[PDB]
Formats: structure tokens, C-alpha cells, sequence
RNA sequence: UUGUUAGGACCUAAACUCAAUAACGAAAGUAAUUCUAGUCAUUUAUAAUACACGACAGCUAAGACCCAAACUGGGAUUAGAUACCCCACUAUGCUUAGCCAUAAACCUAAAUAAUUAAUUAACAAAACUAUUUGCCAGAGAACUACUAGCCAUAGCUUAAAACUCAAAGGAC
């Protein structure tokens, strides 16, 4: 309200392409967390609620990410079989 | 478990901090290899025995005796 | 109130034995390094000192029965100060009475 | 017994420990051109620690000042001042196109 | 010595504090000389000053 | 030497003008698309008011007035309206996350009018008011 | 791990609450 | 359980000691010579792919048996059924893995 | 102390992970459904779809694909493994 | 103790910002400071749009004042610059300096087991 | 005789200190379409893949050129009790070795 | 009424991102910024009839009031709908004084110092020794009756028996 107006949250449109600029807002506006801020801020998220949500996603996280590193890991192995008839 | 350090792996350290490994390639199938960093162990350790007790002038003097030798000793701080 | 409350012209702890030393200080540096440009806690660690002094017959010893009732007695007089103005204050208050209660306790090992 | 039998010493090799970005430097609030390098060009919103990549104890720093400089009239807070966009990019984040 | 000298390095200092005497003089000097505490860092960790 | 989606930095100097105006002399197209109802207004860059357009006002109702294509209808009456009182270039600033949000910026370029930027003003309180309870179903 | 005990309390202390409102 | 055999950790690599092999594998292979001097039969046991066409042939070398093959449940607590009536176990057993 | 993860550690363990240095027959390039697959293949759908997000939306495949700026509607690999369907 | 004064001005000429600069140092002496430097940053816009004394602000001067004080009189000195008509906004804070920057040997992660099963 | 202990001490691979960023010489003992298995003289081998330039080159018993990087491959996950391990080693292939 | 305002007022209420962090505190609880005051040494465990605290809701008096919201009214749904959904609006959530003393106040883990092998009821959170206090002795009746204390009066703490049953209960 008491900033400037047109610096934030602002893209340029390059060429006529006004759909390409509105799919590039959305992913500076998701990428930066308020299309989830302003999807939650809706209706009211009681405290103990939100703490059980930020527990259960922190943990979602790190066992998804060890899982990337498992499979990643695991798939050097991944090759054409070297002792084929044994 | 023991950790498996010798008194050599102190030179070995500052050898390969300093000058990196030495740009001809390890031959781990010959028995007897010597590779550009043991020779200069080698020779540092022979200084040492003659009384120099300054780690500094032990490092520098080799140096200049592998420079003699014909090594290529490239201080790659890179 | 106590019969001595550390002056305003007062150097503070670390440089209380180190500016007489000093040929010649300015009024400035005097000042800076005084208790009047120091916290709270500084004019305690002056409080406890005197209070060591007086009494103790080792003042370099603060780990004897004689001195850490000293330095409850400093605390427990500070945090008084403290609720006199902050009447709500729960945490304090609870600081307050264990202090009295922890002097109490030593009082009776050193009897 | 044995001349040469492993001697116990602490490791010759042992690797250095990475440090961040802002190891031993001093974050203050008035320096709003090393602030706005963590902060999102759009939102103004700050980074975490998984994009800075900065440790614990330089994040809440940041994090620090990033407010305090806010509060005071020294940066803006809903987005980043357009003087700084040219600075360097430190934070693993893309957002063109 | 720490002490002495942190005090007297203190007494150096003092000789350039403002006073009543000299604040309209340093006033213009702080005027005429604007300071800048903007500097920035590169993913290296180098300190880029512009 | 290329294109910049940052906005020009207000106060300064730039290069770039659509049909000779530079980028805050640009008409805004003022969108709130909310869940219900999505409205449209365009304003001149002084804040006066040129045109205005809603699916209300197109004549949808109820469930239709909260559709995609209720709001594309919506842009392209305001665009309209707007295109006769002089408007080719308008800069979008769509408030709101409804279902008319990127339908209603579509209308407005089938209308005629060429969108030069798109910002976005949904309201992001920093800690505000208390939300409405949760509905359970 | 089931609420049941929980719950004979649970209809134990309403009934009880509407006799002493009565 | 293998702590007792190894020599030392040589920068994260355990390194086993050759002194208490050669003792152990002496005593293994003074087994293994009065069970074939007695015409014991000796099967070799590997699942390792690189080496089961070196420990078969192995095998036939010596005048023994080799099974580097997928191993099924019961071949030696259900021998009968699997082999037959009178089917005689091996003697000895070397697991190379 | 007290750890907020804790509550919900051992919930994610066995929705999120599976235990054991086994990867699937199909995640080879070249049957009797599994959990562990429905976790092997849910990671990948997850990891393609932030992965070709950011070749699509990036300049490292091509200047006219990314001036096509392609938002992807789901990415969602086949249980064979054999090929995945963007 | 030695505090930083952080005093946004309102956007004037010379002769007036010199004369807003002792009126503002004089009051901290008088309420028993020791001025230790004065620097200025420059004339700039202001983040955003700062409303004092019934007047909107969008650009104003920036200066920084070193002192010593004591710690009564903090509260003094940020009332007395709030009632002046050419102050945009006063922030005293303890002086940067006087906290030193920490000596950090680099990071030694914590592993993921701690974190998930943890003390 | 020589002992253990001084055997170890004399080693070459004792003398390579870390093995990170180290270069050594290696020898193509299998190939499986596009796959090289090089023997660097360590525990397990490594497994390249064949260059494109004087692809011809790399047939069975020829010498190369390697930068290793571990000489086991392991790694323990979240809740495993041991390290698991691929049972080979990591290292990128320079070139052929210059015969001279 | 609505939309816009780079217009004015307001300083009520609540503190995004940071936080993928795991800090502080006896617990309850505590994360917008600044400043002031402030946590610290009893060897250690072990306390009630004493003292000081104690989320939310609630009570008492004077204020506040953006938004939320028991109740209530209006609208839908339904066989009915004293509900779930929609709309409006109170008590109340806020401040200042005092009371009330209850939570699944639950890491469902008393505290402290050891040990990791001479040790799988199950599941959870590996096992286990020593020290001190508290507590337990089939289920229901029963967070009940009576008693005593209490700013509590439809209250809290303390807390039985008759009688009924042959089970109740925990894990897989
Ligand atoms: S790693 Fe040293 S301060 Fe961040
Ligand atoms: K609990
Ligand atoms: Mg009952
Ligand atoms: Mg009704
Ligand atoms: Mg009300
Ligand atoms: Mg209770
Ligand atoms: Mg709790
Ligand atoms: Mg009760
Ligand atoms: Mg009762
Ligand atoms: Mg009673």
C-alpha cells in the first residue's frame, strides 16, 4: 500500500505473447509459496493442525528425498548384464 | 580398529596440497613402482637424517634436489 | 536500602585496578569506562566485590560456602529491584523465591 | 618389535570442512546490496536455507537483518529494489521464462 | 597489558569524538564525504565491491 | 540486448514506448477474479475509470457466473466499451485466484486490446485477520 | 488402541451433568 | 564379527590381516586335504556371477562339485525328495562367497 | 527433547519407504504388484515432473522450445518401465 | 553502553539538514551522551512511503550517529527524536562493533537419523 | 622375509594416499557393448564407457588412463544398520595410455 | 452495494516468507522490530499439610472491537434435521485489575548415575543395573455418594460401599 505499484509481482509480455507471461507469473507466484499461502488463508487452519501438516510434510520430504538418492544410487548398477549364461 | 597411519603420510600430505599428484599416472600393477611423490618422501626423509630439524627448509631443499634430478614439480596452488 | 551503592565515577571490574596504573587518562575516557556508561550488570559485579571484601577472609576464593551466599544476596536484592517495577512478572518472581530459597539452604550448611 | 607397525596420529588427510558463502563476514542491516541477494526478485520473499545454501547460524543472520533493515526504512519489503537485480546470482533458483 | 593498551587505544579515539566545539565543522565534513556500507558476494565467496 | 521481463524501474529513463506512451502513462486493467464472479475495469493511468464489465453484468447467474467462459465474455465487453473510448494498450493487474482469472485476461485480448504486462495485487496479509472456520463435508 | 473406555466415562459424566442441571 | 581378522582401517578401507590368514587358511586347507585324501565329497558354493564359470571349472579340475547356481530351498534338509532315496550329501563345503 | 518429527517419523517410514538394497525388475531398461513399486514409480513421476519442468521452462533444450514455455499438465512413467508418457 | 543511532531525515537543502543535524546531536548530549562520528549515507527514496509530522515522505536523508549513553537514556533520546518535525524515523540499536563477528571452522552436518529420531 | 606390516607400509596403493582425484593406469579386462571393465590394481574394478573418439581403440587387454574418485562405491540410507554397496568403484576415463 | 484510488483517517486485531529451522523456559508456553531489566555456581537423587505458577473455556468490574464466532434469527436439505451447507448477528477471543485451577496439561517415557555383554511376549521408543520418592493390586458401579479444604455455589481437589458380573483389558 505504501510501496510502488508495478515493481512486484510485475512480468513483461515479449512479443504479443500474453499467455506465455500469465504461465510465467504463476510459476514466479508458486515457485515463491503464495498460490499455497493464498489457497490455505481461505478458511482458518487451527494451530495444532497446522503444526501436524508442517511435521507430517517436513518428514514426507525426507523420506522422499533419501528415496531419490536410493534409487539414484542404486541405478549406476543398471547396466546390460555383463556374465550373461551365469 | 587402528587407522592405519604412517609417519610418511605427514611429507604425503603436504606433497599432494602443494603440488598436487604428480602428472605422470600411478601404476598400481607393478610391484615396485615409484611414483614422483615417493621419490620426494624419499628424498625428504634422507635430509632429515642428515639433522635438518626445520620442516620448512626439509620441503624447500627437496624440492630444489627433484628440480636437479629432472622431476617436474608444478606448485599448482590451483 | 544498604549502606554502599557503587558510585557513578566508579570504573567497572575490568579496568578498575588498570586506569590508577595509567599516568594520565582523559575526563572522556574516565567517563566511557565508568558506571555510568555501563549496564545494570556491571554495577553488580562492583556490589558483590565490595561485599567480598568486607567480608570474606579470601576475597580471591568465590567458591566457598561464604561467597556464593554473597552472590545470592546480590541477586536476590537485584531481583527485588526488579519487581518492584514489573509486578506481573511471573518469571522473575519464580527467580526471586528460589534464590532466597537456595541462600536459606547453604545458610544452613555453612551453620 | 616392528619398525613398521601403523603409528597413531590424527588424520594427515582430512579434508577442510565447507564453509558458507558468508563464513566469518559481518551481515549488517545497513548493507541492503548483500541482503537483497537472498531475498526473491518478484515477491521480495526471503530465501531458505535449502536455495541460499547458507548454514544455521548465517541464515538466522540474514534473516535478522533482512528485518530490522525492513523496519527501519532501508529496504523495501514486497519486492527487491530494482538497483540490485544486476548482483550475482548466489541462490540455486531460477525463474525466466 | 591487553587492558592498557584497549585503553589507551581508547584515549587515541577520543581525540576524534565530536564535542559542542568542533559539531558544526564535523557536521559538514560528514556532509561533503558520503559513506557507503553496500558490498556483495559471489557464489565463490569472493566480496565484489562496486 | 534482450528483453527484460522486469517492468521499466519507475523514475528512470527507458527505451521502450507502445504507441507513445511510455510504461506508466499505460492504461491498467484492473481484474478481481474471485470464486463466485469474476470483474473486470480499465482505468487511465490518471485512475479514471473507462471501462467496466462482470459475468454478472454479461447476464450469467449463479453457478454459470463463476465459469471460464462466463469471464472470457466479461473481457471481451469490457473491451469493447474500452476500445471506443480509445484504448489499444492495457497493463493487467489481476487480483484474485478464481476460475475467471486467466479467461478473463483471454478476453480482453480477443477484444482488440494488446496487454503490454501482467501483474498480480492478491491480497497476502503478514500475519491480518482470522479467516472463516473450515467447512467440513 | 480403541476409545472405548473413554467413551463409558464419556456418557458417564453427561448424563451426570444433565441430573445436576435438572 | 570379523573385527578380530582385520588389520587396520587404511583411510575408510579395512585392511585383513595376512598373518592370521595364513594361520587360518593353513588349518583350512589341512582340512580340506585329509577330507579328500578319505574321498569325502567336496562341493564348492558360490552365488558371485563374475566367478561361477572359474569355480565350476574349478570343480572339474579337482574331481569335485561345484553348485554356483540359484540354490533351492531344502537341497540339503529335503535331499531326498529333491535327489532321491539314497542320495549321499556332501562331505565338505567350501564357500568361496 | 522434545521433537516435532518424531510424531510423524514412523508413519512417513512405511508409506514413504521401504527397506532393503533391492531396486525392481522394471526400473531396468529391459507380476505380483509390490509396495515398494508403487513407492519406485511414485518418486520418478515426482522427480520427471520437476525435472522435465525445468528443461521445458529452461533455454537447455532449444531457443524456440523455450520461447514455447510448456507448463506440463502431469508426467506419469509406465509400471513396465519401458517408456514414459509426458 | 555505545549505541547507533539510525536517523532518517526529511529531504531538505544543506543549510537546513546542517541545522536539523545539530539541533538532533545537541539533544543527545543533553541527555548525557558522548557523540563518537558522525557519517552520512546520502540522500535517496525511501522502501516505501514513511508519514511523520502529517506529511507523506518518499525521499529523505540518511545518517548514522555513534555515542555513548547510558542505558537510561535510550528511552529519552528516542522520545525527544520522535516529537521533531524534521525526523522521518529514529532507530537506535546497540552499536554493530561492539558485537564481533564469530569464528566459524565450516559445517559439520547433522545426519538425517537425528533429525527424523531425535534426543 | 618381509613382514605384513612393512608389505602394507611399501604399497603402491598405501603410497596413493586418498584415492579422490588421484590418476592411475588401468587395463580393459571385459567390455560389454559400449561398457569398459578397467582393472586399476585396487579391489574392484571400474566400469567406463567407451569414447567416441578412437572408439576402436579400447579392446580387451589395452592400458588407459583413469582420475579416481572412490574405490568402493557404499553409502548407508535412512534406518539402514549397514552401508550399502554396488560393489564397484568410481572413476572417469581419460584416454589410452601412451605406449612410448 | 460493487470495482479503482501512486487519496485521507485508524493504530483495533493478528505477526507471511524466513521455518526444509529445532532454539528458550519448571511446566504452561514462547518466533514482526528496537531498547531496558533478566536466566548463571547448592556434589547428586529424593517433598507436602507450605509457597509460587499453570493452555483453552468460564466468572467479576471498566474499556476495546478489524475479523472470527457458541447461542439466536433467517434460508436450504431431509420422512424429520433442534445438524452437517448458506447469510446475519451476540456471549466470547483483545486491554487493564481479580478470580477460577481444569486438558488426550500425552515424549501416554519420574529423576539421577552406569553398562552395551557376560539381552527378542507382541507392538511401540533396543536391553538393563543401581539409588530415592510417588503410585498400582479383576471389571463395572465411580471424573459417583458422604467427608474436609477452597474468592470456587449447576465448581475443583480429596474419594468409598452396597450391589452386579466371570470376566474386563493389552498386542498380534
Ligand atoms: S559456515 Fe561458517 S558461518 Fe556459515
Ligand atoms: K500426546
Ligand atoms: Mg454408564
Ligand atoms: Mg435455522
Ligand atoms: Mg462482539
Ligand atoms: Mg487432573
Ligand atoms: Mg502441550
Ligand atoms: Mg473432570
Ligand atoms: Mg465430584
Ligand atoms: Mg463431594
Amino acid at each position: 500500500a505504501k510501496h510502488l505499484k508495478f515493481i512486484a509481482r510485475t512480468v513483461m509480455v515479449q512479443e504479443g505473447n500474453v499467455e506465455g507471461a500469465y504461465r510465467t507469473l504463476n510459476r514466479i507466484l508458486t515457485t515463491d509459496g503464495l498460490t499455497e499461502v493464498i489457497s490455505r488463508r481461505r478458511y482458518y487452519e487451527k494451530p495444532c493442525r497446522r503444526r501436524q501438516r508442517e511435521s507430517y510434510e517436513t518428514c514426507r520430504r525426507i523420506y522422499n528425498m533419501e528415496m531419490a538418492r536410493k534409487i539414484n544410487f542404486l541405478m549406476r548398477k543398471n547396466r546390460a548384464d555383463p556374465w550373461l549364461g551365469c | 580398529i587402528q587407522d592405519i597411519f604412517y609417519q610418511e603420510d605427514q611429507i604425503r600430505a603436504k606433497f599432494f596440497a602443494t603440488y598436487g599428484s604428480g602428472q605422470k599416472a600411478f601404476d598400481l600393477f607393478n610391484p615396485n613402482f615409484k611414483s614422483t611423490c615417493q621419490r620426494f618422501v624419499e628424498k625428504y626423509t634422507e635430509l632429515q637424517n642428515l639433522g635438518e630439524t626445520d620442516e620448512e627448509k626439509l620441503f624447500v631443499e627437496t624440492g630444489k634436489a627433484l628440480l636437479a634430478e629432472g622431476i617436474i614439480l608444478r606448485r599448482v596452488r590451483e | 536500602k544498604q549502606d554502599d551503592e557503587p558510585p557513578s565515577s566508579a570504573f567497572i571490574k575490568e579496568y578498575k585496578d588498570i586506569i590508577p596504573n595509567i599516568e594520565k587518562v582523559d575526563d572522556v575516557v574516565k567517563r566511557i569506562l565508568s558506571l555510568e556508561m555501563a549496564s545494570r550488570k556491571e554495577k553488580l559485579k562492583i556490589k558483590q566485590e565490595q561485599l567480598m571484601n568486607k567480608i570474606v577472609e579470601n576475597p580471591e576464593d568465590s567458591r566457598t560456602l561464604e561467597a556464593q551466599i554473597i552472590a545470592l544476596t546480590v541477586r536476590i536484592r537485584n531481583y527485588e529491584e526488579h519487581m518492584q517495577k514489573h509486578r506481573k512478572d511471573k518469571a522473575h518472581k519464580r527467580h526471586l523465591l528460589m534464590s532466597i530459597d537456595r541462600r536459606k539452604k547453604l545458610l544452613k550448611i555453612l551453620r | 618389535s616392528n619398525e613398521d607397525l601403523p603409528v597413531p596420529m590424527e588424520n594427515p588427510y582430512k579434508e577442510p570442512l565447507k564453509k558458507c558463502v558468508l563464513c566469518e563476514k559481518r551481515v549488517d542491516y545497513k548493507n541492503v546490496q548483500l541482503l537483497s541477494q537472498f531475498i526473491s526478485p518478484f515477491t521480495g520473499c526471503i530465501y531458505g536455507r535449502h536455495i541460499t545454501g547458507l548454514c544455521g547460524k548465517k541464515q538466522r543472520e540474514i534473516t535478522k537483518a533482512i528485518k530490522r533493515a525492513q523496519k527501519m526504512g532501508f529496504m523495501p519489503v514486497t519486492y527487491k529494489d530494482p538497483a540490485y537485480l544486476k548482483d550475482p546470482r548466489v541462490c540455486n533458483i531460477r525463474y525466466r521464462e | 597489558q591487553l587492558k592498557e593498551q584497549e585503553v589507551l587505544k581508547l584515549q587515541e579515539e577520543a581525540k576524534n569524538f565530536i564535542t559542542r566545539e568542533n559539531l558544526e565543522a564535523r557536521i559538514e565534513e560528514a556532509l561533503d564525504s558520503p559513506k557507503s556500507y553496500n558490498w556483495a558476494v559471489t557464489k565463490e565467496g569472493q566480496v565484489v565491491r562496486n | 540486448s534482450r528483453f527484460s521481463l522486469y517492468p521499466p524501474v519507475p523514475g528512470q529513463e527507458s527505451s521502450l514506448q507502445w504507441a507513445g506512451m511510455k510504461f506508466e502513462d499505460v492504461p491498467i486493467a484492473h481484474i478481481k477474479a474471485t470464486y463466485n464472479n469474476t470483474q473486470i475495469q480499465v482505468v487511465s493511468a490518471t485512475n479514471a475509470s473507462l471501462a467496466r464489465a462482470s459475468c454478472g453484468t454479461e447476464g450469467f447467474r449463479n453457478a454459470k457466473k463463476g465459469t471460464g467462459i462466463a469471464a472470457q465474455t466479461a473481457g471481451i465487453a469490457a473491451a469493447a466499451k474500452a476500445t471506443g473510448k480509445g484504448v489499444t494498450h492495457i497493463r493487467v493487474v489481476v487480483k484474485g485466484m478464481g476460475p475467471g482469472r486467466w479467461s478473463a485476461i483471454k478476453g480482453l485480448t480477443m477484444g482488440g486490446l494488446e496487454v503490454i504486462s501482467i501483474t498480480d495485487n492478491t491480497p497476502v496479509p503478514h500475519x491480518g485477520c482470522r479467516p472463516r472456520k473450515a467447512r467440513r463435508l | 488402541k480403541n476409545v472405548l473406555k473413554i467413551r463409558r466415562r464419556k456418557m458417564n459424566h453427561h448424563k451426570y451433568r444433565k441430573l445436576v442441571k435438572r | 564379527f570379523m573385527e578380530p581378522y582385520i588389520f587396520g582401517n587404511r583411510l575408510g578401507q579395512d585392511i585383513i590381516d595376512l598373518d592370521q590368514t595364513a594361520l587360518n587358511l593353513q588349518l583350512a586347507l589341512n582340512f580340506t586335504a585329509h577330507v579328500a585324501y578319505r574321498k569325502g565329497i567336496i562341493l564348492f558354493v558360490s552365488r558371485n556371477r563374475q566367478f561361477s564359470h572359474l569355480i565350476e571349472t574349478t570343480a572339474q579340475a579337482c574331481g569335485e562339485y561345484a553348485h554356483t547356481r540359484y540354490f533351492k530351498g531344502g537341497l540339503l534338509t529335503n535331499a531326498q525328495l529333491l535327489f532321491g532315496p539314497s542320495v549321499r550329501l556332501p562331505d565338505l563345503i567350501i564357500f568361496l562367497h | 527433547s522434545k521433537n516435532l518429527l518424531k510424531k510423524f517419523a514412523s508413519k512417513t517410514r512405511k508409506k514413504f519407504w521401504y527397506e532393503g538394497p533391492s531396486l525392481g525388475s522394471h526400473l531396468t531398461p529391459r507380476k505380483k504388484t509390490r509396495k515398494e513399486d508403487s513407492i519406485r514409480l511414485r518418486v520418478l513421476n515426482g522427480l520427471l515432473y520437476k525435472s522435465l519442468t525445468e528443461l521445458l521452462c529452461t533455454p537447455q533444450v532449444s531457443q524456440e522450445v523455450y520461447d514455447l514455455n510448456v507448463e506440463l499438465s502431469k508426467v506419469s512413467v509406465t509400471s513396465d518401465f519401458s517408456a514414459c508418457r509426458v | 553502553p555505545r549505541y547507533e543511532l539510525a536517523l532518517i531525515l526529511k529531504a531538505m537543502r544543506r543549510p537546513e539538514t546542517a541545522a536539523a543535524l545539530k539541533r538532533t546531536i545537541e539533544s543527545l548530549m543533553d541527555r548525557g551522551a558522548i557523540v563518537r562520528n558522525l557519517e552520512s549515507l546520502g540522500e535517496r527514496a525511501l522502501p516505501y512511503r514513511i508519514s511523520s509530522h502529517s506529511q507523506q515522505h518518499s525521499r529523505g536523508g540518511y545518517f548514522l550517529v555513534d555515542f555513548y549513553a547510558p542505558t537510561s537514556a535510550v528511552e529519552n533520546i528516542l522520545e525527544h527524536l520522535a516529537r521533531d518535525i524534521d525526523v522521518v524515523r529514529p532507530n537506535i540499536v546497540k552499536h554493530p562493533l561492539t558485537q564481533e563477528v564469530k569464528e566459524c571452522d565450516g559445517i559439520v552436518p547433522v545426519p538425517l537419523e537425528e533429525k527424523l529420531y531425535s534426543t | 622375509v618381509e613382514s605384513f606390516a612393512s608389505m602394507l607400509r611399501h604399497s603402491p596403493l598405501t603410497q596413493l594416499g586418498p584415492a579422490k582425484d588421484k590418476l592411475v593406469i588401468g587395463r580393459i579386462f571385459h567390455i560389454v557393448e559400449d561398457d569398459l571393465y578397467i582393472d586399476f590394481g585396487g579391489k574392484f574394478h571400474c566400469v567406463c564407457k567407451r569414447p567416441d573418439v578412437d572408439g576402436e581403440k579400447y579392446q580387451r587387454g589395452t592400458r588407459v588412463r583413469l582420475r579416481l574418485l572412490d574405490l568402493e562405491l557404499t553409502s548407508r540410507f535412512l534406518g539402514g544398520t549397514t552401508d550399502t554397496t554396488i560393489l564397484e568403484a568410481d572413476a572417469v576415463l581419460l584416454g589410452l595410455q601412451e605406449i612410448r
